[PDB]
RNA sequence: CCCCGCGGACGCUACGCCGCGACGAGUAGGAGGGCCGCUGCGGUGAGCCUUGAAGCCUAGGGCGCGGGCCCGGGUGGAGC
RNA sequence: CGGCGACGUCGGCUACCCACCCGACCCGUCUUGAAACACGGACCAAGGAGUCUAACACGUGCGCGAGUCGGGGGCUCGCAC
RNA sequence: GGGGACCGUCCCCCGACCGGCGACCGGCCGCCGCCGGGCGCAUUUCCACCGCGGCGGUGCGCCGCGACCGGCUCCGGGACG
RNA sequence: UUCAAGAGGGCGUGAAACCGUUAAGAGGUAAACGGGUGGGGUCCGCGCAGUCCGCCCGGAGGAUUCAACCCGGCGGCGGG
């Protein structure tokens, strides 16, 4: 089936298919400092309905 | 009751990809988080493009990308396309390009890399510019499809230049009556 | 005219309409005017920052 | 009898599927999720000598 | 990768039970036995599971080592805690918290250990 | 998959999506392209102008091989040879220009769409267009003819 | 005596009767299973007063008390002991019940294991 | 520079969970969802079953807005 | 905060029978209009009706991409699959 | 026609420097945690029981009562301008 | 006789329509139906002095041993 840097020698036109996402580690990508520097702070407070008195 | 109309309540738009591709869904998760948690509008545009269908993500050729990246002030910027980058054999000189694409044709990739360029996926683009700073967001020709030749006013109306649907093209196929003044009329 | 009854409200009418049944169109939503901050966020740029300003 | 029983798949698609299946056969979570009792297997890409 | 493998097994798995509007997952190292990314006991580089001991007393705390991810034979280290309930819970708490070893499962493991020990003490009349 | 179709959803609805008034009858309006000049005239004139009538000369026993003549444009001309050919020609100190035989690659006529790089080249073809020949000569090339 | 759930809210059922099919009273060939009337003149479909009511989404149960037994638990069907252990960490919200085709000797063991695990069984004395 | 306490609920099937606001007629017709239902095939449940399958009966217990479903008792006798 | 609690009573709005008040014309269908003095329908069981092929058009998903496609043929102990 | 030269990709090596030991791993150390065995044998620790014990959560088998708070609402008195 | 004739030669199971008998209830506006209650009946609830469990206090009892150190094993993290 070939390497990514050499085609298959027993299929005459085939090469391994390419990834559209090199690093699929979503957790590492999100925890990375470069992503975290660009974010706004979380809005983790819940604002429930106020009973109109 | 209230006096309102409900025929426009539901807005028709992609809220997610119709694709079940797990890598696409993973980078959709990534850019969904980026769009929510940053103020950048680049991330929102990229996310809504990731939702889109294939006809709404037309391929971008190497020549068109080079032409758009040669414009003044775009030096050392990352060309971002949400779609496939296609080799154009009509060009001979490939400059050094930094490129981020959803897909790259094998020949286009080899040409870009031997020209000294760099290719990134969208997770790498998120790690490189999380807000999309220093990017040129490109798009392939959306109306560069055969169906848009048939779309429009009907072929048999005056001042319409829309292609008709014919099984064959020849002097016997839809050329006589309604096409020339000698056979009835032309319009 | 056949579909409405209208007239000239007085100060007490304006007060009671705003205070008992006053709701704001905030971000396209019907939000009860339970805090002056709701008025000040939307109409503060016009000098209206409280229910008294709105009533005036 | 002429119901079009057969389908033709692109060779590139079929090769893609083979590659995906091979890649997934080397991840213990996916093999365990197919339910294959790979618990004392010393190495999931399990390779044995040619004398077999 | 955990996210990639989760996208594969989130709905197609032999451990999946979808029944009575409920969803359960029965892989060996799943605390709370729920079909979830956080609690899946197969897709992560480090997992912790609490099981009843081989005999009818104690618990087994099994944690996934770091190196042999593709070698399931040696990938899990199991230890047996056969002490009183408070010391057992303290031991599990120290395994998870002090090691910084996946601290989002600390209370799940403590509660599962409590359930196991409570099931091991004799039934009443 | 028949389980994905409207017929599964139309169970219980009496008319099966075809209306109670006009119903689903056998062939209201005719069969095939019936009445294309009588009661489907608006459709035919609107979407297929030129449908009716004869135009031009008929020719019995047309042999398409006789008129077979595929074409290639000047912007794709350099793709008929290897990359090495063009690179060596560009860096060649002498005036030696490579030969591109488009007949070998499977084209007979060379059309002149696009521009050429500034490299002399000898092009062999059965036919040329005026602008293709002009553009080949403007880069210092030559056009030779084959039969 | 019985194991009690985590919380015991008041279950409010908007409707307690079944929706019977129109004219299922007049015929044996028509079962009481609900079918939407689609006749051009049907008064049940047109919603005339005093007629058979039509099921619609407004009758939906509160999502906090939906699928909830009168005991306060939610049932989960089990066919063996291994399926029973999935409720170990859901003792106080979900109750197991043994499938109808599980043999008597095997459901005895399931009942014993559920007693050990403090899992409530809705049919604990069912083949004996 | 946390330490007499070494400790601190839940969560996040991200196709998930949460919040807020407005709204809810419908033939013909269109669309979506269906952990609605039937039969067969590939996988999977170290699934169920002569200590009793299917089917059928039932003033039995329930769940779901509903399509329907689960469980008890009986009959049945080999598969689901 | 009170009362009551095993062979008599306690709870179970669902489920069986019955009573009463209010409401309630027989469905399907064609029709501007059906409860119709319009038609079909005594009852029950089982069966019973948008399918397959070909050709187009647009939409969607996938692969490759100025290419793409082996579908016809051929090669691999000829054949449990 | 061969055999060569060159070019482009490759496959292994000899090697110096560069980023990192990484989600490719071992050895040493340092910290931490766990387990097993000793020592520790009592103001420590753990186990089960009792009190109609206190504090927390859920909640009372059934039938009921009261209180205050808040939301909505319909009324009634009194007083001021 | 048989496991079973509640398998007895058109005999596996044995639905509905329809019919006989038994039991309960009812009955001058043909029956039947929707909503709301009530009465009776059949069943269900291990109903019948009514839940558990975390900590602390007190009392009455047991037992290895609690911490800390020593040895060994195994992991997590870091290391120019
Ligand atoms: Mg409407
Ligand atoms: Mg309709
Ligand atoms: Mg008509
Ligand atoms: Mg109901
Ligand atoms: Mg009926
Ligand atoms: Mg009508
Ligand atoms: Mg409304
Ligand atoms: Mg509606
Ligand atoms: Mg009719
Ligand atoms: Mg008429
Ligand atoms: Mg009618
Ligand atoms: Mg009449
Ligand atoms: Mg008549
Ligand atoms: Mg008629
Ligand atoms: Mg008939
Ligand atoms: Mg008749
Ligand atoms: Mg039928
Ligand atoms: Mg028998
Ligand atoms: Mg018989
Ligand atoms: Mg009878």
């Amino acid at each position: 089936y070939g390497t990514w840097r050499k085609a298959a020698s027993l299929k005459s036109n085939y090469n391994l298919p390419m990834h559209k996402m090199i690093n699929t580690d979503l957790s590492r990508i999100l925890k990375s400092p470069e992503i975290q520097r660009a974010l706004r702070a979380p809005r983790k407070k819940i604002h429930r309905r106020v009973l109109k008195k | 009751g209230v006096d309102i109309r409900h025929n426009k309540d539901r807005k028709v738009r992609r809220k997610e990809p119709k694709s079940q591709d797990i890598y696409l869904r993973l980078l959709v998760k990534l850019y969904r988080f980026l769009a929510r948690r940053t103020n950048s509008t680049f991330n929102q545009v990229v996310l809504k493009r990731l939702f889109m269908s294939r006809t709404n993500r037309p391929p971008l050729s190497l020549s068109r990308m080079i032409r758009k990246m040669k414009l003044p002030g775009r030096e050392n910027k990352t060309a971002v396309v949400v779609g496939t980058i296609t080799d154009d054999v009509r060009v001979q000189e490939v400059p050094k390009l930094k490129v981020c694409a959803l897909r790259v044709t094998s020949r286009a990739r080899s040409r870009i890399l031997r020209a000294g360029g760099k290719i990134l996926t969208f997770d790498q683009l998120a790690l490189d510019s999380p807000k999309g700073c220093g990017t040129v967001l490109l798009s392939g020709p959306r109306k560069g499809r055969e169906v848009y030749r048939h779309f429009g006013k009907a072929p048999g109306t005056p001042h319409s230049h829309t292609k008709p649907y014919v099984r064959s093209k020849g002097r016997k196929f839809e050329r006589a009556r309604g096409r020339r003044a000698s056979r009835g009329y032309k319009n | 005219e056949p579909y409405i009854a209208w007239g000239y409200p007085n100060l007490k009418s304006v007060n009671e309409l705003i205070y008992k049944r006053g709701y704001g169109k905030i971000n396209k939503k019907r939000i009860a005017l339970t805090d002056n901050a709701l008025i000040a966020r939307s109409l503060g740029k016009y000098g209206i920052i409280c229910m008294e300003d709105l009533i005036h | 009898t002429w119901r079009r029983w057969h389908r033709r798949v692109n060779t590139t698609q079929k090769r893609y599927a083979i590659c995906s299946a091979l890649a997934a056969s080397a991840l213990p979570a996916l093999v365990m999720s197919k339910g294959h009792r790979i618990e004392e297997v010393p190495e999931l890409p399990l390779v044995v000598e040619d004398k077999v | 990768s955990a996210h990639l493998q989760w996208m594969v097994v989130r709905n197609c798995s032999s451990f999946l039970i979808k029944r009575n509007k409920q969803t359960y997952s029965t892989e060996p190292n799943n605390l709370k036995a729920r079909n979830s990314f956080r609690y899946n006991g197969l897709i992560h580089r480090k997992t912790v599971g609490v099981e009843p001991a081989a005999d009818g007393k104690g618990v087994v705390v099994v944690i996934k080592r770091r190196s042999g991810q593709r070698k399931p034979a040696t990938s899990y280290v199991r230890t047996t805690i056969n002490k009183n309930a408070r010391a057992t819970l303290s031991s599990i708490r120290h395994m998870i918290r002090k090691n910084k070893y996946r601290p989002d499962l600390r209370m799940a493991a403590i509660r599962r250990a409590s359930a196991i020990l409570r099931s091991q003490k004799p039934v009443m009349v | 998959p028949s389980r994905l179709r409207k017929t599964r959803k139309l169970r219980g609805h009496v008319s099966h999506g075809h209306g109670r008034i006009g119903k689903h009858r056998k062939h209201p309006g005719g069969r095939g392209n019936a009445g294309g000049l009588h009661h489907h005239r608006i459709n035919f004139d609107k979407y297929h102008p030129g449908y009716f009538g004869k135009v031009g000369m008929k020719h019995y026993h047309l042999k398409r091989n006789q008129s077979f003549c595929p074409t290639v444009n000047l912007d794709k001309l350099w793709t008929l040879v290897s990359e090495q050919t063009r690179v060596n020609a560009a860096k060649n100190k002498t005036g030696a220009a490579p030969i591109i035989d488009v007949v070998r690659s499977g084209y007979y006529k060379v059309l002149g769409k696009g521009k050429l790089p500034k490299q002399p080249v000898i092009v062999k073809a059965k036919f040329f267009s005026r602008r293709a020949e002009e553009k080949i000569k403007s880069v210092g090339g030559a056009c030779v003819l084959v039969a | 005596a019985a194991l009690r759930p985590l919380v015991k809210p008041k279950i409010v059922k908007k409707r307690t009767k079944k929706f019977i099919r129109h004219q299922s009273d007049r015929y044996v060939k028509i079962k009481r299973n609900w079918r939407k009337p689609r006749g051009i003149d049907n008064r049940v479909r047109r919603r005339f007063k005093g007629q058979i009511l039509m099921p619609n989404i407004g009758y939906g149960s509160n999502k906090k008390t939906k699928h909830m037994l009168p005991s306060g638990f939610r049932k989960f069907l089990v066919h063996n002991v291994k399926e029973l252990e999935v409720l170990l960490m859901c003792n106080k919200s979900y109750c197991a019940e043994i499938a109808h085709n599980v043999s008597s000797k095997n459901r005895k063991a399931i009942v014993e294991r559920a007693a050990q695990l403090a899992i409530r069984v809705t049919n604990p004395n069912a083949r004996l």
